[PDB]
């Protein structure tokens, strides 16, 4: 009664791999791979070796936004979609206490970026919106979850022009008047662009964040975007592909409705369905944001031939990443889905009891194998915390120590950082993780199987 | 003993010299350095260049303080290896394209005339015996002590004249084989001296091969009172050497003849030989300096340091050796209670399997070596030598490897091997070891559990 | 005179010396199994009463046996005991064991055994009909004679006196069919035959490497070996008087512990053949070989049959068979692994000469010049910069033939691609139209003009481009007159524009040989276009032995004649079990791997003959005219180096049978057990490990392939990857390789466990092996 | 046991490479050095070239006995004392 439904998932895995393999050579990576060559890879100016990659000052960054942005933008020979966005984020002055031990040579003070701290006032020469604080409603825009803090929509922005000779015009008026103060905390550039000679939308952010301690640190992001067509009998292939996935899913769904319907009382004690409903629900979600794109897709072109307004693409960008993000885990549970057919013999059927006997210890030890992992990252923590980088927060000190795992190890900022303590937890966790806790695992597992087999003489 | 020998930072010693010598570039504008040699052109800069840069420093006639702390001995020497013209045997059919034809070095094809501008000693052969020199076992080959040398000067304005004139005059064709280079160095402030060597090979294919060799050396010991207490613990590691022997006679003379199948007796007997050599070859090179109070009658001649360093190298292997099977000899002692009881058993039961799937293991290794050998050989130079495919593998089955270099140099078979390297090695060999181990114990616990 | 002033080794001797040694190994340790099982216990035969109660009054302790000097199996009379032991006035009437076969013939023959009193009793013969084979008779002379007189017949003349004699020692004497056809019991050990065999066969080959190497002036000087090629005179008249030269020596031993120093002597023996054979000319090294197998061959044939001329028996018996097999299997195999290794490693020196070469070439070339170029206008300045002294100046001397020079972009001229990037990998191309030209451009003036297409030759269609291939399509240039004539023609190139307009690749290619190693390379550059401008780069230089089909009998010749002789030989051997079993020879290795054994043995000398030939056809054709053409040689330094890869393939599997043969010791037997035993489970764990590998690998390269270094936070920690990469420099738009996917999917593996997974599985096989082997 | 090999490798890698590769100039930098060619993240361009015979041997003997030995001891220890004190524990 099995080869309906092994039939049945055939056709839907190889369905679901020419789709993989349709999106697999979309060549969308190669060309935002030198297009972020075009801007964060070229000298600043002719003279001066820095890049965007490595800003280090105020000055730097006024260079690059007189310069290696500009060049780069007016002239692969891509053009624009409107007019790009600059932003700032700042705090007021103020904004800490001052200790009365020594506050007769400091007499201002600014506190790290806040929400309760985030400065309102006009200042500078009070001419246009660039000089005023407009709130998040009237921008359109959300958070950004930078690398020190996460950063409002608000603040105080400015629109450059589509011709160079005026924006440079603009920027270096911005630069006069002085713009960039001490109470600077984010900056915020945003554009788009189109590339007629390969068909294919890209969104550029660019994030500049000033620390309450001096210096700057640049963020980037690029993301591209398709505005597909029926212009081919390929495309119109992947179309049928597409209609038949969602007729598969809908299949899927339906009798998973039935056999939920019919079994209400217990669903969860079997694996496979959990699993089955995992699939579904990534993959209606996925088709939902596909939808969603492709609904949306007809507004972008309004802006292609001519608009002198800032279109504001940041919401498809995030969820394109998110539908990548989906697709990817949804292939691999239905890798994964493909497990459940291959226990047709009997040695098959003594592996798959082995693997399903031993779940609950391997879980059981999980819990002791990451609460040796939590107190190993909390001691890297607090010992490399402000020294190494690889440390600097907890999710850092933890994802440092899987790569460890797999080796991956640098092994020279730790030992500068801490002479004694830093050598001493390197070798106490490669021991204690290579040679005792990791075969514990191991372990379990082996004896599992003998007692399979055993049982199989006692029967 | 180990402790004594290794003082305080030779190391950095070592390491200044080397990157003064090595990672400079021959000139300003290129950044080519000795390392990095690809021409005699290059060669030739690098003569004039850097090396007169680092070996003459400014504080009549004064010397030259390297770091104004290491004094330069003598003056350094130069020294080249040639064969002759007609050496090898061309077809018959091109024997009118191609006119001469220079072979590869030997002892057999070396050139013993006069050739070019004859003058002084750099135009003519000169024998090894009169020389005093050795044999070196380069990379490509085995080069003799002889062969036409220079001495250099004190200043570098003298020694510039000098390697100017052996440049104008054409010194280098294309029937060298080989270029030394040799000097040394003092460094009264610990008393310790350094021998340079610098070795460039061009091979008969072209193209040019630089090796180096810096050896820290002392032979004024005796000039503290740390020396002596070294002095009284070399005596006293003779006199248990001397001990360990007569109990190792007193044991094999009657009682036990055969005294083979212990292997503790064979480790014993290792340890006492190699005690003997390396007391030996002390012995033999610590009073043999004549060499230093030559030196020393007249300071404005060439050093001759080269046998001291090689017996220092050979010295110091036979001494890491002995010290590596001295301290595995701890194991006779350690069965102080039961736990390491059953693991010594074990051990000592399992050997005789462990070796059995060895010969196996080891013959499926030197199996992919060879292949590796008879298809990457030629172009990765991960594969060039036997030995070399040997290393890569052991360093394949660490990660160390780049599958790219080896994708490259064939599309198919290259994957294949690697791929089937990985999984037979991690999967089937790994995992037998694991099985033989674990059974070994299973029963060693068992039988002492139930008896 | 006293050789050897060189320090090259010379590989052949040694290697074949190395193998002498260890078949000799092998066979002692099997022959002295055999001799302990032998004698331990130290057809014809019928189950038919020997009631012979013809006669009395020879009452005496009488026990003896039958001679079947027969076909193949001819041993002598044995002796048996009873409970009466042959009292008084008893006929023994009984069956011994005899494993001796004889046949239905007149080969027939009994003794007797008088001690003490005399025989007066008529013993007829055991009335035997038809039990195993009836090969016996149930009648003789039955009659009286002196003491130990045995009865002649069939089923003193000087004729016979020892004929039959020449049927028991026939066998004994002859030392080569005599380690397995020897009478039980005997003054041999029958290993002392192995001991003397191995000691002739090895002064054998010292005594041709002598001749061939020390002595060889005296008789005829100034280089008398200069001929390889069988004359019937030469190679032939050096074994028969080396041969007989030692014979004497070889039988001073077989008249005894001599035999412990014996093998001290054929020690020193292998040495001389160190010594003497290290300055051997290729061609005086494939003679030694051919001198020293006539040579056997003639004691084979000439000498030692001259010489000649002055329950548990049923286990026993398939024991001693299975040996016998074993011998015969051992001595096939270590022909073919000599043959191979021959084949494989007879010119290691030139295997690391052309490495150090093909680098050198590679490094006075600046290849990381030509393989970091993006404008296709410093192309020229380049080769005019680096080719033009390389190829014309006094550093490559040896040439071998000018350069040319020829691409294709079809017909459809470029455009100018953006500045900065590119098309993807060669996108905007043309397709390749063939048609003449003539200067300037594709317009002719009178007829066809000197710019033709240069279209493809008989050989060499193979290029193995990345976007397109031909043969030898194109725009062929000449660039001869090293004096001057290159650079005005290159400037001439450059200002027409015949071949520099619609181009997408560069195919550059000469020569080249050195001299003194004695090897020849051919150099290609490859500069593939996209568009004007931007272009890639790769660069091939393969270096190879020039030898040829017409040069006589070299080693690769005989080592492929070798090859395929065995190749038949396996082929038919496999074909004749085939034809026994009809069809269903499947479910097995069985001919499965018999066939593929074979393919590769027929490939491993058919492209080795292939090469050969292709060598000496372009060698021919570069030769009628040699500064007009370019001859391209690449096809041979190809068709060389797949003929080494096969070799290799051959000699491992080779090598891991030797593995399998291991098993002989009996505690060594569990480890393939082991393995033979646990495959199913190893397979079905291995089904499992690929799919998780293939599911794995696909959402690694889907999340990598799907930004610029902003991939995800938790993912970008938990991927793993191929070895020797990062994770920056990957996703090449040109093509998605299966080969990385793979690595990337079994190092994934490897990382995550998922590999001590048969540490589960073996380690419980093994233990169930040793409860059922070491308990009973 | 395992420490005893681990330090007697250590103080033969010191003797050896301890004036040329920087990886090895002190006893705790090759105690460090050693752990981390279980990871696989040294060079072995520079154990070669400062000595070639006994650099090499050093290295191979070195991932031999760790990676096919003592890992695997350490291995079977745990699986026979899971193995037994489950059984037991059941039994009693
Ligand atoms: C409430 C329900 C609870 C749910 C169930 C809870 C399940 C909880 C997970 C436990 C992880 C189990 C495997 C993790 C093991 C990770 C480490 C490991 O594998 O150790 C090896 C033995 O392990 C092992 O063979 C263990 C088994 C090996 C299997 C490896 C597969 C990894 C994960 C596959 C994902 C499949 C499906 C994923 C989505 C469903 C021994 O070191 P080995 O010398 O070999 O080299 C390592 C050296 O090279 C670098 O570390
Ligand atoms: C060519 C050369 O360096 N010769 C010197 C020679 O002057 C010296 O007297 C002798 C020392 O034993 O050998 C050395
Ligand atoms: C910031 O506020 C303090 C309040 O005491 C004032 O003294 C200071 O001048 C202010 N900063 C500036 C730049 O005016
Ligand atoms: C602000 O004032 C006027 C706006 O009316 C503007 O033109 C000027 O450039 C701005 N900056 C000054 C006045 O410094
Ligand atoms: C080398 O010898 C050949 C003759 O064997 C001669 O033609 C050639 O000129 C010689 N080369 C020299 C002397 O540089
Ligand atoms: C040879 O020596 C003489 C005198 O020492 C010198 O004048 C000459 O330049 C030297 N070189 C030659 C002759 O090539
Ligand atoms: C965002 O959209 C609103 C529509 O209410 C529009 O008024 C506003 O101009 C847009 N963004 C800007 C430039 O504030
Ligand atoms: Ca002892």
């Amino acid at each position: 009664s099995v080869l309906r439904e092994l039939v049945t998932y055939l056709l839907f895995l190889i369905v679901l791999c020419i789709l993989t393999y349709g999106m697999m050579s979309s060549n969308v990576y190669y060309y935002t791979r030198m297009m972020s060559q075009l801007f964060l890879d070229t000298p600043v100016s002719k003279t001066e070796k820095t890049n965007f990659k490595t800003l280090s000052s105020m000055e730097d960054f006024w260079k690059f936004t007189e310069g290696s942005l500009l060049d780069g933008l007016y002239w692969y020979e891509n053009l624009l979609l409107g007019v790009p966005r600059i932003r700032q984020l700042r705090v007021r002055n103020g904004s800490c206490s001052i200790p009365q031990d020594l506050r007769d040579e400091i007499k201002e003070c600014y506190d790290v970026y806040s929400v309760s701290s985030e400065d309102r006032a006009p200042f500078g020469p009070r001419n246009g919106t660039a000089w005023i604080y407009t709130s998040e409603k009237d921008l359109n825009g959300s958070s950004h979850w930078g690398i020190i803090a996460t950063y409002s929509g608000a603040g105080y922005y400015l629109d450059l022009s589509r011709t160079r000779e005026e924006t440079a015009a603009q920027v270096a008026s911005l630069k006069k008047n002085v713009w960039l103060d001490r109470g600077t905390r984010a900056t915020f550039i945003d554009f788009s662009v189109y590339n007629a000679n390969i068909n294919l939308f890209c969104v550029v952010r660019l994030l500049v964040e000033f620390p309450a301690t001096g210096g700057v640190i640049p963020s980037w992001q690029f993301q591209p975007l398709k505005l597909i067509r029926y212009v081919t009998t390929f495309d119109f292939f992947l179309a049928a592909c597409e209609i038949i996935f969602c007729f598969f899913i809908f299949y899927y769904v339906v009798e998973e409705i039935l056999e939920i319907r019919i079994h209400k009382l217990h669903y969860f004690r079997s694996f496979w369905n959990c699993l089955d409903v995992v699939i579904v629900v990534l993959s209606v979600v996925a088709i939902g944001i596909n939808i969603y794109r492709t609904s949306n897709v007809e507004v972008l072109l309004q802006f292609l031939e001519d608009q002198n307004t800032f279109p504001n693409f940041e919401h498809l960008a995030y969820w394109q990443i998110q539908f990548n993000n989906i697709a990817a885990v949804t292939v691999f549970f239905v890798w994964i889905k493909l497990f459940k057919f291959i226990n047709f013999n009997r040695t098959m059927s003594q592996l798959s009891t082995t693997m399903s006997r031993c779940a609950k210890d391997l879980f059981g030890f999980a819990i002791m194998f990451f609460i040796i992992f939590l107190a190993y990252a909390q001691l890297a923590y607090l010992v490399f915390g402000t020294q190494v980088d690889d440390f600097s927060t907890f999710q850092e000190c933890i994802f440092t120590q899987f790569r460890i795992i797999l080796g991956d190890i640098n092994f020279a900022e730790i030992e500068e950082a801490n002479r004694v303590l830093g050598p001493i937890y390197f070798t106490t966790f490669v021991f204690f993780m290579f040679f005792i806790l990791l075969n514990m695992f191991l372990a379990i597992i082996n004896d599992t199987y003998s007692e399979v087999k055993s049982d199989l003489a006692q029967q | 003993l180990t402790y004594g020998m290794m003082s305080s930072n030779v190391y950095y010693y070592t390491r200044m010299m080397s990157q003064l010598f090595l990672d400079t570039p021959v000139s300003k504008t290129e950044k080519t350095n000795f390392k990095t040699l690809s021409s005699m052109e290059d060669f030739w800069k690098f003569t004039e260049g850097s090396l007169l840069d680092g070996l003459y420093w400014k504080m009549a006639d004064n010397r030259s303080f390297i770091f104004y702390e290491n004094l330069l001995l003598g003056v350094p020497r130069i020294r080249q290896l040639r064969v002759r013209n007609g050496s090898c045997s061309i077809p018959q059919d091109l024997r009118d394209e191609i006119k001469e034809c220079y072979d590869v070095y030997s002892v057999s094809s070396e050139d013993r005339a006069p050739f070019g501008p004859r003058n002084g000693t750099a135009w003519i052969y000169t024998s090894e015996k009169d020389l005093n020199g050795s044999s070196h076992w380069g990379i490509i080959a085995t080069y003799s002590g002889a062969g036409y040398y220079l001495d250099l000067s004190r200043t570098r304005e003298e020694t510039a004249a000098q390697v100017a004139s052996l440049k104008k005059n054409v010194w280098l064709d294309r029937g060298t084989r080989a270029t030394f280079i040799d000097f040394s160095v003092y460094n009264a402030n610990i008393n310790l001296f350094c021998v340079v060597r610098l070795l460039v090979e061009f091979p008969a294919t072209g193209g040019v091969i630089p090796s180096w060799q810096f050896q820290p050396l002392k032979l004024i010991r005796y000039v503290t009172t740390f020396d002596f207490f070294l002095a009284a613990c070399e005596i006293i590691f003779c006199f248990f050497i001397f001990y360990y022997v007569v109990e190792e006679i007193l044991e094999i003379r009657i009682h036990k003849l055969h005294y083979f199948r212990s292997f503790w007796n064979c480790l014993d007997v290792v340890i006492v030989v190699l005690s003997v050599v390396a007391i030996g070859i002390n012995i033999y090179r610590t009073s043999n300096v004549e060499v230093l109070l030559q030196f020393l009658e007249d300071q404005n001649t060439f050093p001759n340091f080269e046998h001291l360093a090689y017996w220092q190298i050979q010295f110091n292997n036979i001494a890491a050796v002995t010290v590596f099977f001295v301290w595995i000899k701890l194991f006779k002692f350690i069965n102080f209670n039961r736990t390491m009881s059953q693991l010594s058993t074990t051990m000592s039961r399992c050997a005789k399997d462990l070796f059995g799937f060895a010969i196996m293991f080891f013959i499926i290794f030197l199996a992919y070596a060879q292949l590796a050998y008879l298809v990457f050989g030629t172009q990765v130079d991960d594969f060039s030598t036997f030995q070399e495919c040997i290393f890569t593998q052991f360093r394949i089955i660490l990660g160390d490897i780049n599958f790219a270099e080896i994708e490259e140099a064939n599309r198919v078979l290259g994957p294949i091997y690697f791929t089937t390297f990985v999984f037979f090695m991690f999967f089937i060999l790994l995992n037998m070891f694991l099985a033989i181990i674990n059974d070994t114990y299973s029963e060693v616990k068992s039988d002492l559990a139930q008896q | 005179v006293f050789p050897e002033p060189t320090a090259d080794v010379n590989y052949i001797v040694m290697l074949t010396c190395a193998v002498c040694l260890v078949t000799y190994m092998v066979m002692a340790a099997i022959l002295h199994k055999l001799d302990q099982l032998d004698a331990s216990r130290g057809r014809f035969k019928y189950e038919i009463l020997v009631k012979t109660g013809w006669g009395r009054g020879s009452g005496t302790t009488a026990h003896v046996g039958i001679m079947l000097y027969g076909v193949d199996s001819r041993s002598g009379h044995r002796h048996l005991d009873g409970d009466r032991a042959f009292h008084r006035n008893s006929l023994d009437i009984f069956r011994i064991a005899t494993p001796h076969s004889l046949g239905s013939v007149w080969k027939i023959r009994v003794w007797h055994d008088n001690k003490g009193l005399s025989p007066a009793w008529f013993l007829q013969h055991v009335i035997v009909r038809d039990l195993q084979t009836a090969r016996s008779a149930f009648f003789l002379v039955n009659d009286w004679l002196s003491v130990e007189t045995e009865a002649n017949g069939g089923l003193l003349r000087f004729r016979r006196l020892l004929v039959a004699e020449l049927q028991r020692g026939f066998f004994d004497k002859h030392i080569w069919l005599s380690i397995w056809d020897r009478p039980p019991r005997s003054r041999f050990t029958r290993i002392q035959r192995a001991t003397c065999c191995v000691l002739l066969i090895c002064l054998f080959l010292g005594a041709n490497a002598v001749w061939y190497g020390a002595v060889g002036d005296s008789a005829y000087s100034t280089g008398h070996v200069s001929r390889l090629s069988p004359l019937s005179v030469d190679t032939v008249a050096v074994g028969l008087v080396s041969s007989v030269v030692v014979y004497p020596v070889y039988l001073a031993i077989l008249f005894s512990l001599a035999h412990g120093l014996s093998l001290l002597l054929v020690a020193v023996a292998v040495a001389v053949s160190g010594w003497v054979g290290a300055s051997f000319p290729p061609g005086v090294s494939v003679a030694w070989l051919l001198s020293s197998s006539a040579s056997f061959l003639a004691s084979f044939l000439g000498w030692e049959p001259l010489k000649v001329l002055l329950f548990l028996a049923k286990e026993e018996a398939r024991k001693v068979k299975r040996l016998h097999g074993m011998l015969r299997s051992l001595l096939v195999y270590m022909l073919f692994l000599l043959v191979t290794l021959l084949a494989s490693y007879g010119d290691a020196s030139c295997h690391g000469h052309a490495y150090r070469l093909q680098s050198a070439i590679k490094q006075e070339l600046h290849s990381r010049a030509f393989l970091a170029i993006t404008r296709s206008e410093e192309l020229w300045p380049w080769m005019a910069h680096v080719l033009l002294p390389y190829v014309h100046g006094n550093q490559s001397s040896p040439e071998l033939g000018p350069p040319r020079l020829r691409q294709v972009r079809l017909q459809e001229a470029l455009y100018p691609d953006p500045p900065g990037p590119r098309v993807h990998t060669c996108s905007a191309a043309g397709g390749f139209s063939t048609s003449d030209y003539d200067v300037g451009w594709e317009s002719p003036h009178n007829g066809s003009g000197t710019w033709a297409y240069s279209a493809p030759d008989l050989l060499g269609a193979w290029s193995w481009g990345s976007c397109a291939v031909y043969d030898s399509g194109g725009y062929v240039q000449e660039l001869g007159l090293s004096l001057e004539e290159s650079r005005d023609r290159l400037r001439f190139l450059q200002l027409h524009n015949w071949l520099d307009n619609r181009s997408r690749a560069v195919f550059l290619e000469l020569t080249r040989y050195s001299p003194a190693v004695g090897l020849h390379a051919a150099v290609t550059l490859r500069l593939e276009f996209p568009a004007a401008g931007r272009a890639l780069a790769a660069l091939s230089v393969r270096p190879f032995a020039l030898r040829r089909l017409s040069a006589g009998l070299s080693l690769p010749l005989l080592t492929s004649v070798c090859l395929l002789l065995f190749a038949v030989h396996f082929a038919v051997a496999e074909a004749r079990t085939w034809h026994r079993e009809g069809r269903w020879r499947v479910l097995r290795l069985g001919a499965w791997a018999r066939w593929l054994l074979v393919a590769l043995t027929a490939a491993t000398a058919l492209v080795r003959l292939a090469q050969l030939g292709a060598a000496d056809r372009q060698w021919t054709r570069f030769v009628r005219g040699r500064p007009r053409r370019f001859t391209s040689f690449d096809q041979v330094a190809q068709l060389s180096s797949a003929a080494r890869g096969l070799a290799a393939s051959l000699l491992f599997l080779l090598l891991v049978k030797a593995a399998q043969q291991l098993r002989f010791v009996r505690q060594w037997s569990v480890f393939g057990k082991t393995l033979c035993r646990a495959l199913p489970e190893l397979l079905g764990v291995t089904l499992g490990l690929v799919v998780l590998g293939v599911a794995y690998a696909q959402l690694a390269i889907l999340l990598v392939s799907s930004c610029v270094d902003s991939l995800w936070s938790v993912a970008q920690a938990l991927l793993v990857l191929c070895p020797g990469t990062g994770l920056s420099t990957l996703c090449p738009a040109e093509s998605w390789h299966l080969s990385p996917l793979l690595c990337v999917g079994l190092w994934a593996l490897r990382l995550w466990g998922a590999l001590r997974l048969g540490a589960v599985i073996l380690r419980w096989r093994y233990h169930a092996l040793r409860g059922e082997l070491y308990r009973p």
